């Protein structure tokens, strides 16, 4: 699954 | 809400107190809350709210993927479609809040471009979460997710550098969307590879601190195009 | 309860699911629904009962952790205490939660030895959950851990092998008790170190799955007797 | 902090 954006 | 009666202040000290003990459910209502006050929210308060909701539908949909993988092997009584449809109507309910909380009224209160790209994308985000479990009105759904991450994107070129890390996470989940939701892998391609191409060319004008904080967005561009092609 | 509705099955089954999608404040729901039932529960529908709410006390004793340390650090405005008192009270629920199915009727209705050891185990737990909040009240709290599980430890020893797992879990948390709760660290080792030779003297009689299973509670044992000493 | 019993 990709990577989406991270807190 | 139950929230009505706390002090704005105390809502946000109390945001930041769940977060580091891990109580993301609780950090996400008292995020609520404090928006619930009318005001506007300051960058730091922005990312409070986010972290918050992040956290707690990424636990759904998590969940939601074990039960759905379930239920298709079930299908190669009614216990685990229901336990999956329980899921899903909460995931949807915690959706439909966060795009209440931005149409009533964060977004059109947000003049800032990076107050307001980070609210369109955010209501692109929680567009996408609710496609990922939409079957057919999907359609509906994926259009709206995507008129809202369009006009985050067209803001984001005109008003931010190439480096910004909120258009940077923008490009990043509209390629996500792109290649998961919208069955458009090469667009997803040529989004990620153009948002790094230009980020890298800008990354010369960046303190150290401000590199930093882009090149780790970049590093995920640069992981989903290794895992797209 | 809300729960009422639902298929005893139907309930284990989809405390099944939670367990798979991480979903441990759902699953706990399920197996409360399926105690009140009113039927006895087997031993692998004891231990979804024990892994819902471990799971979720274990949750809030994190969260409380994290709180009390900054309350404390604080004493050396109300909110860290408000939050705190909030994690508290809801922890506090839980375990009263619990300890009313063991008394309505879990605990009565347990004649095995394989049954009623851990529902006294378990009564004696969720007293130590309690303790671990209290203050000064704490000491009646206590009182309740130790009689439930020394009650446990008379009948393990009567009616189970030393290397039994519900026995050597027992004694694991009766040690636990000794040395955090009831600041009697000199009986917490000397318990844990007759468990552990007592078991490891009975290794001989078991299969190869059973071996294996024991030994595995025996190293905690040894690794608080490492800690202790 | 001491180890209690493991799920
Ligand atoms: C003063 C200030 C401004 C912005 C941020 C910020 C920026 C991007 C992500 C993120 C996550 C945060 C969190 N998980 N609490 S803060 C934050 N932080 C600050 N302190
Ligand atoms: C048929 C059966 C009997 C007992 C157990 C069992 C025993 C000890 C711990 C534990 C945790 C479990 C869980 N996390 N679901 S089952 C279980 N399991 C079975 N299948
Ligand atoms: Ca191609
Ligand atoms: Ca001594
Ligand atoms: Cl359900
Ligand atoms: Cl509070």
């Amino acid at each position: 699954r990709s990577l989406s954006e991270r807190l | 809400g139950a929230m009505g009666s706390m002090e704005r202040a105390s809502l946000i000290q109390k945001a930041k107190l769940a977060e580091q003990a891990e109580r993301y459910e609780d950090m996400a209502a008292f995020m609520k809350g404090a928006v619930e006050k009318g005001e506007e929210l300051s960058c730091e308060e922005r990312n409070l709210l986010s972290v918050a909701y992040k956290n707690v539908v990424g636990g759904q949909r998590a969940a939601w993927r074990v039960l759905s993988s379930i239920e298709q092997k079930s299908n190669e009584g009614p216990e685990v479609r229901e336990y999956r449809e329980k899921v899903e109507t909460e995931l949807q309910g915690v959706c439909d809040t966060v795009l209440g909380l931005l149409d009533s009224h964060l977004i059109k209160e947000a003049g800032d471009a990076e107050s307001r790209v980070f609210y369109l994308k955010m209501k692109g985000d929680y567009y996408r979460y609710l496609a990922e479990v939409a079957t057919g009105d999907k359609k509906r759904i994926i259009d709206s997710a995507r008129s809202a991450y369009q006009e985050a994107m067209d803001i984001s070129k005109k008003e931010m550098p190439p480096t910004n890390p909120i258009r940077l996470g923008l490009a990043l989940n509209f390629s996500v969307f792109h290649y998961e939701i919208a069955n458009s892998p090469e667009e997803a391609i040529s989004l990620a590879k153009t948002t790094f191409d230009e980020a890298m060319a800008d990354l010369h004008t960046l303190s150290e601190d401000s590199y930093k904080d882009s090149t780790l967005i970049m590093q995920l561009l640069r992981d989903n195009l290794t895992l797209w092609t």
